[PDB]
RNA sequence: CGCGGGGUGGAGCAGCCUGGUAGCUCGUCGGGCUCAUAACCCGAAGAUCGUCGGUUCAAAUCCGGCCCCCGCAACCA
RNA sequence: GUACGGCCGCAAGGUUAAAACUCAAAUGAAUUGACGGGGGCCCGCACAAGCGGUGGAGCAUGUGGUUUAAUUCGAUGCAA
RNA sequence: AAGGCGGCCCCCUGGACGAAGACUGACGCUCAGGUGCGAAAGCGUGGGGAGCAAACAGGAUUAGAUACCCUGGUAGUCCAC
């Protein structure tokens, strides 16, 4: 409180801790696929959510989503992943970017397809 | 659209791990961690370390199982 | 005389909380009872091929020194099932 | 011929050197408690005290045999 | 109030004091209920005070059960 | 000052408060680091030991009862450093 003690003591701003350390301030990482497989989510969700772990680049190795419908990955698949939690799966702190690389687009979609790698259909 | 390649293959409940889990030994082959289904869960139906239960099993992981048909 | 006494074995009885009741069940048995083993399943005539038999198999087996059992009984009347155990008889 | 500890009721004990109707537990069968069961509580059934000879007022407990179980001991290659 | 480092202690331990990881909460006071082996105060043939019953018997009747080709469907604790 | 301090008597000693006036003349407040104090339990050596009582033993309760209750009971609780 005191300004003398502000004086022996400057104002200090906390550290933002980040929570995508892997991605080491880049937009996405690239990274063998080490695992590919499937695990159940937190209450009060059910299901069997795809995900795969994968090493980087850079050494780290952690737990990705592979999210859409359907996906043809498996060990040693090489694939590009970036930031982005899937909150229901504690551990999983980033996504696979479908459609790169490796991984292919989501089979059949027709809205939002940039986001699950997908060509536009020929109409 | 939600794919087919699920699956209701039947087994016995083995273990009765937490929250509404369970070790299910598949008449099939083996066991699985096998969840309560929600439905199930909903409609209470404890279910015993030892039924015949009916499990939905995606081939995305054949290692998990939900539990359907009660007994 | 020799008394019939009694001790229980629980599924989720295990290392832990029961040795230290095959103390208290030696401790029966040493008194000169007939020390009677109750399992008490969760479960049913047929509960378990698990939940009794590793316990009072082994209840036997470690207390087989001092005390033996009179049968291993595995017919389970009820959702419970009587192993009875007795001092080890002089021949 | 080779050691240990025991034989009591359906099973396991106590009553022992301190010799006068053998009591204490689990089971058995009843009764009580509960809406009911488990659990628990009141209770009754249940014995040549291994079997004999000795020994004594009367010996469960007193000695030694016959005999049996367990103990380690052993079938120790 | 943990780990690592330092100082301290015969020891038990103390002191200074982090990070990764994980969650969208954690928390304070007060409010309306409900609940207390919770408590206080107060009412109702609730107990107490009485009179007559039901539980036994035979029959009427409803239900359950059992049976049947069918014994039609419903009502099921007080509130069938 | 805090921790904490209770039979009675003496000895040594700290602080607080009141009355009156004299003296000193801002000598004051606070305090990182430093130093000292600091319930109970606990530790070391030697004493002491009635009552109480961790541990421990026995009796009960209980489905279990390493508890609550009972019969005992060691450290400790007491003194010096």
């Amino acid at each position: 409180a005191t300004v003398n003690q502000l004086v022996r003591k400057p104002r200090a701003r906390k550290v933002a801790k980040s929570n995508v350390p892997a991605l080491e301030a880049c937009p996405q990482k690239r990274g063998v696929c080490t695992r590919v497989y499937t695990t159940t989510p937190k209450k009060p969700n059910s299901a069997l959510r795809k995900v795969c772990r994968v090493r980087l680049t850079n050494g780290f190795e952690v737990t990705s989503y592979i999210g859409g419908e359907g996906h043809n990955l498996q060990e040693h698949s090489v694939i590009l992943i970036r930031g982005g939690r899937v909150k229901d799966l504690p551990g999983v702190r980033y996504h696979t970017v479908r459609g790169a690389l490796d991984c292919s687009g989501v089979k059949d979609r027709k809205q939002a397809r940039s986001k699950y790698g997908v060509k536009r259909p020929k109409a | 659209a939600k794919e087919k390649d699920t699956i209701r293959t039947e087994g016995v409940v083995t273990e009765a791990l937490p929250n509404a889990t369970f070790r299910v030994k598949l008449d099939s082959g083996p066991e699985i961690l096998a969840y309560i289904s929600g439905k199930m869960r909903m409609h209470y139906i404890r279910i015993l370390p030892g039924d015949r239960v009916v499990v939905e099993i995606t081939p995305y992981d054949p290692t998990r199982g939900r539990i359907v048909y009660r007994k | 005389v020799i008394q019939v006494k009694e001790i229980k074995f629980r599924p989720g009885t295990d290392e832990g909380d029961y040795q230290v009741k095959l103390r208290s069940l030696i401790r029966f048995l040493e008194e000169g009872d007939k020390a009677k083993i109750t399992l008490r399943f969760r479960g049913r005539e047929m509960a378990h091929q698990q939940i009794g038999m590793e316990v009072l198999n082994r209840v036997k087996d470690d207390l087989q020194e001092l005390a033996v059992v009179e049968s291993f009984p595995t017919k389970i009347e009820g959702r419970q099932m009587i192993m009875v155990l007795a001092p080890k008889k002089k021949q």
